[PDB]
């Protein structure tokens, strides 16, 4: 019989920013995959599910747009775009991409979509250990946002 | 070249994450790579008046 | 999307007006703006006029 | 001021941002392009003329022969691979697929001031010491080696100036794979990069693989100078010097035109308002050339005593090599078919002349494929035709497409179209008068790399004379054009 | 404070290992030395000698610089500062297998 | 174009739809290179056969080449 | 009139409703697995390129192969271990006919045709 | 007490913070400045020597 | 009007068919832009959809193929007729090629004055209609006895004996070259064959 | 030409044959396509009577 301890990993930083919060790093970094030739043989002949595509209101509508956030400076313009194809006159060779100012409902007028890309700043405690283990309050938390609100913090590179 | 080394510790202490990782077990790869393909130059320099029998 | 007859009848009323007070600004303005982005490109600025 | 003196310094020389060095390497090609073009000038007096009238002794044709192998080594290694690869892949290729930096940012750095230190070896040894190297740019023993003309350090420091710029190409190499692999914006799959991306990649996979080779080689040459070894002397084979230098020499030009390829896309994408005529095609067919050219490099050893089932084979090679050549001119064709390009665009027109001139420089030299008839044309000005109207024809005209269309993005200042016009048509013209005589010339039988011809030649070398007299004109033109657009107005009044 | 444990550094297998190729990469190029000086007839001058001698001395390069790295991960691995999943042990490792 | 040769000949029928087509471009991909290959060897098969022929042909009443060209032997 | 029709307004040419096309998840992709993707599964534009560079390649190793098993020049005697040595015979060609150089038609000629 | 531990939050909290990893030593940074004047020195004396044929020891 | 040998009129006819070909698709192409840009200058026939069309491709990947096969077959046997003649000669001349003058036979020809570049003061003479091997090489650095127009161009490399097999049916003197940069009287180092 | 996947098809039959049925309608497919048909039609007289908006 004895005991064993893993040596942890020390290394603060960006790693631990990453090893805090898996799904949202991953969910920036995760690459996916868009379909073949084949694939998209397949998929143009695959059913619609049920008549409410008929009566319903699309996805992209003046009343339900596509909302997409992205991250940065809150008020700088959010890069964002098609994979083409969204319409049948509009393009699908390629990607296009597409500069809006955040948080307006912004109308693609080549396949005639609403959309809402919007920014959320990564707002983080700065990782050099002293972060908090167990649940924290409000008030340490909205000295630092004011601090951030009225004169900015620096820069995670 | 101890520069090297002294970044490398720092860097990795603050910046670093498998994204990062990754390219450097890449860029290592492409290293080795070369290398290998050295050796080949030379062995066909040391072989090329040897296989030639006569 | 209407069903009834009666449904139809109240959206063509609805388009009616939207046409008359809606959509035809929003025609104008956009044609305006076609127009405006040509004269800033135009004066030896940009490509206009080279093609289309 | 001191500090805003080494500010400035410690800005250009510590950077790793990838668009200083973009613009670095970009201003460093294009000077050593137009070093090379002076060099080419003083070559064309000197054939243009009967009676050695430049260098007026037999003695001191080694002059000519050093200003040949210097315009060939210059061209190549310093201008083209600088500006075609150098200036808009350290520029552009982060851009495209959406990141901050390449991998490796200090790599970049490195690569950048290795091509400087290079250079700088090379102009202090072939300007400011006695008796350069006199080879040509294929450095073939034992006239490299064991020579009465080339005994000094300076042939010694242009073989080290070989390897630096290898190794800053490797260098740019490996750091752009390694980029365009893992630094893509979600959502972006590795096929649906930007064609100049993946003619980056591939000419990189290209340079990885070829360039090792040459250093073993060139260090071959340094052993047999210095170690009085005997790897290429008359106990040697002079036959594997230039197995191992052309196993490195074909990946090369394959490594200098795709990147044109790849930007003309890019361009034509942007000034026709129509995507690429089958990219899925285009992208393939740029791979099998790069893949391909790796099986070919013996078409340039067809008289050197090949096996006869070899020059059969290498004959087929090349064949195979030029099949997707011609699927991408065809794709090129259809591509501008139904556009919108602009009528009045130096870009347009040096998109038709690039188009043009490759297809028959890509003609030219599938003549020259075929083993038996290059017993014919080896070593002949045929040669220099083929390789000049790819070379300085195609090529040149690509980065002029590609100067003509990113100079407003960088600088923020149109392009003034008819002076630019004059340039693009006098250099198209001047080159043509230059370059297609060599054609029937080599077929008259006219030998390259000499200075002297025979007197029944003298009607292909009064067509060269007219056109360096034009092309004199043109670059002038050029040059004067650059320094106008940076200037503000000279004349200004009240009507 | 940062105090070196040579009891830890020694309680630890990669510093061990590291410091056991690193000695016996100092024995192979001792080795390597004393037969090409005092044991061959052939010099580099030679045809057969020249090729002979640059493969080995390419190879006998990279066996310095594999020692050089043998020594910094040796180095490393007494400070504790090597992991099991450390870049630096992957490279070592691959490049003395090469 | 490249019709599915698998679908028609009952091939990897376990597979999903996906890798049953990949597997088909790797069969139309061994065949396409096997036509220039077939051609040139039957070409130089061929000039085998006529060199063989006029061998025999031309050495058949010889008395140095009557025995080993003429028959054929070792053409 | 029907109501067909009427659901049909927001699917015609003009009015069409937007679509926009998807992605998939892979658990896990390698190198070649792009491959499958990326060069196979276009197998219209891949078909000939692809077939150009197997030819190179197959062409290049085959001459290889053959010249190693034909020319009478090359031998693997001194390259390949003495394991292997005993099924080399680097003499072959100055061998044949007895040696003696008398009679053409004893003597191999390794030409591809025309020999 | 882990010597890595230390180490990391030395690396945080014993040393004032400086966005370049060689900056955080000082001496060595001087050492490799003065290290890049020596080679621009020694190259600029190796090109005068070499091309002018006098190795600057005899004078 | 003779050709003065066989290889060389294979090889002629070979370029020649070559030629034809390639100027054949040449004048499709110019065709094809010559429409593609007149209706392009004019502002007609715009279509942005028009970025893909199969059978298309697949046509214009497979014609070249085919187009291909036939002239690699062409240009491999001219290669093997250059090279038939080996063995049925009766005469050896030995060449070396030193710097800046050719050796035959021991004996030494070297640039005249008589003539400005062409001309040499010793000729190598071989009888028409007579099949001859000649053993090349060099003795410093590399040269290429270049006699084209009889299709031969032979590198002497230092250290490698070149065997060719040449064979005259026209008599006169050709002029050849050195076709390899040897050093500074490479364009003084030229080639006399006469054939007697 | 549209494919619609019908969803608990089973469900839908027996609550569109309640439904017919206390419309007094045959409890068929077709009397469902024809109902759902005459609920629509007639719809241009209703827009013939729609007086215009102020310019
Ligand atoms: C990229 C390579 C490159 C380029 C651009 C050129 C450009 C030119 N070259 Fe040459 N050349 C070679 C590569 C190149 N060359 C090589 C490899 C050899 C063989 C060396 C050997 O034989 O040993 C050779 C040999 C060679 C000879 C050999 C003579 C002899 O062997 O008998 C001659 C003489 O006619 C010649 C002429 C020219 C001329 C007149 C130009 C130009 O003047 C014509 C076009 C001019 C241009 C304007 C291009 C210059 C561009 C600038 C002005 C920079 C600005 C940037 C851009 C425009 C984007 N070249
Ligand atoms: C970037 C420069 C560049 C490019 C793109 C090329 C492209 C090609 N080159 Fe060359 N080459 C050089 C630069 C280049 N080359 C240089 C610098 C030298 C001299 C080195 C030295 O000796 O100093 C040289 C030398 C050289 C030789 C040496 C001749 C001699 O030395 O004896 C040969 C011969 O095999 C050759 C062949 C080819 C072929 C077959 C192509 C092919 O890629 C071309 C294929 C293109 C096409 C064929 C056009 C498309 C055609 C159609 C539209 C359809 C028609 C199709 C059919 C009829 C089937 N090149
Ligand atoms: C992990 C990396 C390991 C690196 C070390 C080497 C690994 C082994 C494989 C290396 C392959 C590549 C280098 C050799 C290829 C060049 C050979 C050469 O000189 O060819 C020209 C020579 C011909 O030379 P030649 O006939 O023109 O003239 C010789 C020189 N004179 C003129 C003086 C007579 O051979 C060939 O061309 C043969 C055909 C090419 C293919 C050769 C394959 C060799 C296979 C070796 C198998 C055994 C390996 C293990 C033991
Ligand atoms: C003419 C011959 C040409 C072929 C030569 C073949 C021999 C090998 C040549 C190797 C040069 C190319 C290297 C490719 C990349 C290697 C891995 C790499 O750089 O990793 C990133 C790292 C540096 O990357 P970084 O600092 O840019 O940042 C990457 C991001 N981090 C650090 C967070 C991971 O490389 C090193 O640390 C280099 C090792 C240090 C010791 C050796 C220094 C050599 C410097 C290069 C020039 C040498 C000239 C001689
Ligand atoms: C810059 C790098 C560092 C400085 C130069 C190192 C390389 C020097 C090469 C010449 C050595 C000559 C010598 O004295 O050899 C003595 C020794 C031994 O010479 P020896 O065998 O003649 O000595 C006589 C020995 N007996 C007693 C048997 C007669 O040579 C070698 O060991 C060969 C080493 C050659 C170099 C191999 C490494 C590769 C070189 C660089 C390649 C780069 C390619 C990519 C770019
Ligand atoms: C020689 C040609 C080299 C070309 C480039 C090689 C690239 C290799 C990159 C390896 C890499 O990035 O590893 C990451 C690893 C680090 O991996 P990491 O990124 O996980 O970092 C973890 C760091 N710790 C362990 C602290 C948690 O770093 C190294 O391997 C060290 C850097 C490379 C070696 C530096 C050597 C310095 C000593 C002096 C060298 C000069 C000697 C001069 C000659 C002397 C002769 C007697
Ligand atoms: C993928 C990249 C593959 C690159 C190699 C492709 C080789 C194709 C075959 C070429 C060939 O057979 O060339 C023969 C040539 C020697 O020919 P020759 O001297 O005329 O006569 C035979 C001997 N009397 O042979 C030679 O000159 C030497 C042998 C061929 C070259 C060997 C290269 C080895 C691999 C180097 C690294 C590649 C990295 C990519
Ligand atoms: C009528 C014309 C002649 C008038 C009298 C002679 C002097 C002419 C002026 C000399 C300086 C050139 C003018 C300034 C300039 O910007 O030149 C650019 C111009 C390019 O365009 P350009 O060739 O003029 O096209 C229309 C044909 N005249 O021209 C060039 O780029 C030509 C190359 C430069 C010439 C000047 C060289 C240095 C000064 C002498
Ligand atoms: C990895 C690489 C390995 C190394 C490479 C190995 C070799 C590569 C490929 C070899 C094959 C190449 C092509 C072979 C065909 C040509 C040879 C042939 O078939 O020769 C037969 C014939 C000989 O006849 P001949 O002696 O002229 O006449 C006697 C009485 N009339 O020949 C002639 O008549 C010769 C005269 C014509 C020459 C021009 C080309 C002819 C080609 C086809 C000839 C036969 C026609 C059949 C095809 C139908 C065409 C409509
Ligand atoms: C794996 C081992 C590869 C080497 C095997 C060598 C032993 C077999 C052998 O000797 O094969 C016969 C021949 C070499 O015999 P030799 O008499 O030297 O050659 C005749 C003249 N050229 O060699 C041949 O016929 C060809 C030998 C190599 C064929 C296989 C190469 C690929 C092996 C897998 C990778
Ligand atoms: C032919 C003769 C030459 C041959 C050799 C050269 C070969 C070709 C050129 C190779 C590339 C050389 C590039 C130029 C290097 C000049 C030195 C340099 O840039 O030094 C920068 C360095 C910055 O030091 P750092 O620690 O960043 O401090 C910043 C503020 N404290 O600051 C320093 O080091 C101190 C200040 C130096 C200022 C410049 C030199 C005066
Ligand atoms: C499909 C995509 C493009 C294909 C390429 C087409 C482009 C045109 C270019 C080239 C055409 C095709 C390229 C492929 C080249 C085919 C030529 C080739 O390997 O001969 C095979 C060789 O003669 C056969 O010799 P074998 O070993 O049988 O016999 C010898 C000896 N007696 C022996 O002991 O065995
Ligand atoms: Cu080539
Ligand atoms: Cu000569
Ligand atoms: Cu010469
Ligand atoms: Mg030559
Ligand atoms: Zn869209």
């Amino acid at each position: 019989d004895s005991v064993h301890v893993f040596r942890p990993e020390f290394a603060q930083g960006k790693f631990r920013i990453d090893l805090d919060q898996p799904a949202k790093q991953n969910k920036l970094q995760q690459q996916i995959y868009t379909l073949t030739d084949d694939e998209r043989e397949m998929y143009e002949d695959e059913p619609y599910i049920g008549v409410d595509h008929l009566y319903e209101a699309h996805k992209g509508s003046k009343e339900n747009p596509v909302v997409v956030e992205a991250i940065g400076v809150h008020g700088n313009d959010v890069f964002t775009g098609c994979l083409g194809g969204c319409h049948k006159d509009a393009a699908d060779a390629v990607a296009y991409y597409t500069i809006v100012p955040p948080n307006t409902l912004a109308v693609c007028i080549d396949c005639g979509i609403h959309f809402v890309a919007r920014i959320n700043e990564q707002l983080t405690f700065w990782p050099d250990g002293t972060q908090p283990w167990e649940k924290v309050d409000f008030k340490a938390v909205e000295g630092f946002l004011y601090k951030h609100y009225k004169y900015g913090s620096p820069l995670m590179i | 070249n101890i520069e090297w080394p002294l970044v490398i510790i720092y860097e990795y202490i603050y910046l670093t994450n498998y994204n990062i990782q990754n390219n450097l077990l890449y860029n290592i790869a492409t290293f080795i790579f070369l290398e290998i393909l050295l050796f080949i130059g030379f062995y066909w320099l040391y072989i090329n008046n040897i296989i030639h029998y006569p | 999307v209407a069903k009834d007859k009666y449904q139809l009848a109240k959206q063509m009323a609805e388009f009616q007006y939207k046409k008359s007070y809606f959509e035809k600004p929003w025609g104008y303005m956009f044609a305006y703006y076609c127009d405006e982005d040509r004269a800033r490109l135009c004066g030896g600025i940009g490509y206009v006029g080279h093609h289309g | 001021m001191i500090n805003n003196i080494m500010h400035m310094i410690n800005k250009y020389t510590l950077t790793t941002s990838h668009k200083i060095i973009g613009i670095l390497y970009g201003y460093m090609g294009y000077i050593a392009g137009i070093l090379g073009y002076i060099i080419s000038m003083l070559i064309r007096m000197e054939l243009n003329t009967q009676g050695l009238a430049i260098v007026r002794k037999v003695k001191e044709v080694t002059i000519y022969n050093n200003w040949i192998t210097i315009h060939g080594l210059i061209m190549l290694f310093v201008f083209i691979m600088p500006v075609g690869i150098g200036f808009y892949g350290n520029y552009l290729i982060p851009m495209l697929i959406g990141t901050s930096e390449l991998s490796m940012p200090r790599m970049n750095g490195i690569s950048f001031w290795m091509l400087i230190v290079g250079v700088v070896i090379f102009v202090i040894s072939n300007v400011l010491m006695s008796k350069p190297i006199s080879s040509g740019w294929t450095l073939y023993p034992p006239l490299s080696t064991r020579d009465a003309d080339n005994i000094g350090v300076n042939i010694d420091l242009s073989l080290l100036v070989v390897h630096v710029l290898g190794i800053s190409s490797t260098i740019g190499s490996v750091n752009y794979i390694t980029t365009n692999k893992y630094n893509r914006h979600v959502g972006l799959t590795f096929m649906n990069i930007n064609i100049y991306n993946f003619s980056i990649i591939v000419t990189s996979i290209l340079l990885i693989g070829s360039l090792p080779i040459l250093g073993v080689a060139i260090t071959g040459l340094l052993l047999d100078r210095n170690i009085n070894s005997t790897i290429y002397d008359v106990i040697g084979d002079p036959v594997l010097y230039q197995h191992l230098f052309w196993f490195f020499g074909h990946p090369e030009v394959y490594v200098i035109i795709l990147p044109v390829f790849g930007l003309t896309s890019l361009i034509l994408t942007s000034i026709i308002h129509k995507d690429i005529f089958g990219r899925e095609g285009m992208m393939y067919c740029i791979i099998s050339i790069g893949v391909v050219g790796y099986f070919v490099w013996a078409h340039h050893m067809f008289t050197v005593g090949l096996d006869i089932d070899s020059r059969s084979y290498f004959s087929i090679a090349t064949s195979i090599i030029s099949i997707p050549t011609s699927v991408k001119m065809f794709s090129y064709i259809n591509t501008w078919a139904s556009g919108r390009g602009f009528r009045g665009n130096n870009s347009s027109w040096s998109f038709f002349s690039f188009l043009i001139c490759f297809c028959f420089g890509g003609f030219t030299g599938l003549l020259l494929s075929s083993g038996s008839l290059d017993i014919m044309l080896h070593d002949t000005y045929f040669v220099v035709g083929h390789f000049h109207t790819v070379l300085s024809l195609a090529a040149t005209f690509g980065l002029l497409i590609a100067h003509y269309f990113f100079l407003p993005i960088i600088f923020s200042y149109s392009i003034f179209e008819s002076f630019s016009f004059y340039h693009t048509f006098l250099l198209l013209v001047g080159a043509l008068l230059v370059f297609y005589p060599m054609h029937l010339a080599g077929l008259s039988g006219m030998a390259r790399r000499v200075p002297e011809y025979a007197d029944i030649f003298i009607p292909f070398m009064t067509v060269g004379f007219h056109g360096t007299f034009l092309l004199i004109f043109s670059t002038l033109t050029f040059i004067r054009s650059y320094f106008q657009f940076l200037s503000h107005i000279n004349h200004s009044n009240y009507l | 404070p940062l105090v070196f444990d040579p009891k830890r550094a020694f309680n630890d297998e990669i510093f061990l290992c590291c410091s056991l190729c690193c000695i016996i990469f100092l024995i192979f190029l001792f080795n390597q030395y004393e037969e090409f000086a005092h044991e061959l007839s052939f010099d580099i001058r030679e045809q057969f000698g020249l090729g002979f001698y640059m493969l080995l001395g390419l190879h006998g390069s990279h066996v310095i610089f594999g020692t050089i790295m043998l020594a910094l991960l040796t180095l490393w691995g007494a400070q504790g500062s090597v992991g099991p999943q450390s870049h630096a042990l992957r490279f070592t490792s691959l490049y003395v297998h090469l | 174009v490249f019709p599915s040769i698998t679908k028609p000949l009952g091939l990897f029928k376990n597979l999903p739809r996906q890798h049953r087509a990949a597997r088909d471009a790797s069969i139309w991909l061994a065949i396409l290179t096997a036509g220039p290959f077939g051609i040139f060897i039957a070409f130089k098969y061929y000039a085998d056969w006529y060199d063989k022929k006029l061998l025999m042909e031309y050495y058949k009443d010889s008395i140095v080449y009557g025995e080993t060209y003429g028959k054929g032997k070792y053409v | 009139s029907t109501v067909l029709s009427i659901l049909g307004k927001r699917f015609q040419r003009s009015a069409l409703t937007p679509k926009m096309n998807p992605f998939i998840r892979i658990r896990c992709q390698g190198p070649i697995e792009e491959f499958q993707r990326g060069f196979i599964g276009e197998f219209h534009a891949f078909a000939l390129p692809g077939a150009c560079m197997l030819v190179a390649s197959c062409l290049g190793t085959f001459h290889i192969i053959r010249c190693l098993v034909v020319n009478p020049e090359l031998s693997l005697a001194k390259v390949i271990p003495e394991i292997l040595q005993p099924f080399t015979n680097p003499n072959a060609q100055l061998k044949a006919a007895d040696g003696k150089d008398d009679d053409d038609s004893q003597v191999p000629k390794q030409w591809g045709m025309w020999g | 007490k882990h010597p890595e531990w230390v180490r990391t939050m030395r690396m945080f909290h014993g040393t004032v913070w400086r966005h370049r990893p060689e900056f955080r030593h000082p001496w060595f940074s001087r050492g490799s400045r003065a290290s890049g004047i020596i080679m621009l020195v020694f190259g600029a004396v190796a090109y005068g020597e070499i091309t002018f044929g006098k190795r600057l020891g005899g004078v | 009007m003779r050709y003065g040998n066989r290889e060389i009129e294979s090889i002629i006819l070979f370029f020649d068919q070559t030629i034809i070909l390639y100027t054949s698709i040449i004048n499709a192409l110019i065709v094809g832009i010559i429409i593609i840009i007149r209706k392009w200058y004019n502002r007609k026939g715009i279509c942005n959809q028009y970025i893909y069309h199969i059978k298309i491709e697949v046509i214009w990947t497979i014609l070249p193929i085919i187009f291909l096969i036939v002239i690699v077959l062409h240009s491999v046997t001219v290669i093997y007729n250059l090279e038939i003649n080996k063995g049925t000669n009766n005469k050896y001349i030995n060449v070396i090629g030193n710097q800046w003058y050719w050796i035959y036979n021991n004996i030494e020809s070297r640039i005249s004055s008589l003539g400005r570049i062409i001309l040499v003061d010793q000729p190598l003479f071989i009888k028409a209609n007579n099949n001859t091997h000649l053993i090349i090489s060099s003795l410093d650095v590399i040269h290429s006895f270049a006699l084209p127009t009889l299709g031969i161009k032979v590198d002497a490399i230092p250290g490698r004996i070149n065997n060719i097999s040449i064979n005259g049916l026209t008599q006169g003197l050709y002029v050849g070259y050195c076709s390899e940069l040897c050093g500074s009287g490479h364009a003084f180092m030229p080639i006399n064959l006469i054939v007697y | 030409e549209q494919k619609i996947k019908i969803i608990d098809s089973e469900v839908i039959s027996f609550l569109a044959k309640e439904i017919l049925g206390k419309l007094g309608l045959e409890t068929t497919p077709q009397a469902a396509r024809q109902y759902l048909d005459s609920l629509v039609e007639g719809a241009e007289a209703l827009y013939a009577k729609i007086a215009p908006v102020e310019p």
